[PDB]
């Protein structure tokens, strides 16, 4: 979540969602473990690698 | 793509292109 | 010597102008390709500027 920001480098920040260097706007983040996670593991989410 | 600064006043130059 | 100084001063100003391309001006390199082939784009602009 720290890596969704302008000028960041890495796996997801460059292969999934790259923000512009002069990006204007806001980044929203909040905890979702108690709703997005289920017993046995949740496999409904995919990311490019 | 990268758009010219003339067409965008406040926003970022880069626009959705996927 | 009156005519020689004009030739000397004019050529000395061009030699100084070209020799200014081998300076860093507070950056990390003078060759521009080195900056663009060693650093990521977000921090390459500040070195180029
Ligand atoms: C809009 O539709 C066209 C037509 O399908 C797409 O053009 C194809 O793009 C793919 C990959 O970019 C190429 O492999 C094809 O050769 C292109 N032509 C055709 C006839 O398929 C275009 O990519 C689509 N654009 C968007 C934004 O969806």
């Amino acid at each position: 979540v720290r890596q969704i920001a302008p000028g960041q480098t890495g796996k997801i920040a460059d292969y999934n969602y790259k923000l512009p260097d002069d990006f204007t706007g806001c980044v929203i983040a909040w905890n979702s473990n108690n709703l997005d996670s289920k017993v046995g593991g949740n496999y409904n989410y995919l990311y490019r690698l | 793509y990268r758009r010219p600064r003339e067409q965008i006043i406040i926003g970022s130059l880069w626009v959705f292109c996927g | 010597g009156k005519l020689q100084d004009v030739v000397n001063q004019n050529a000395q100003a061009l030699n100084t102008l070209v020799k200014q391309l081998s300076s860093n001006f507070g950056a990390i390199s003078s060759v521009l390709n080195d900056i663009l082939s060693r650093l990521d784009p977000p921090e390459a602009e500040v070195q180029i500027d």
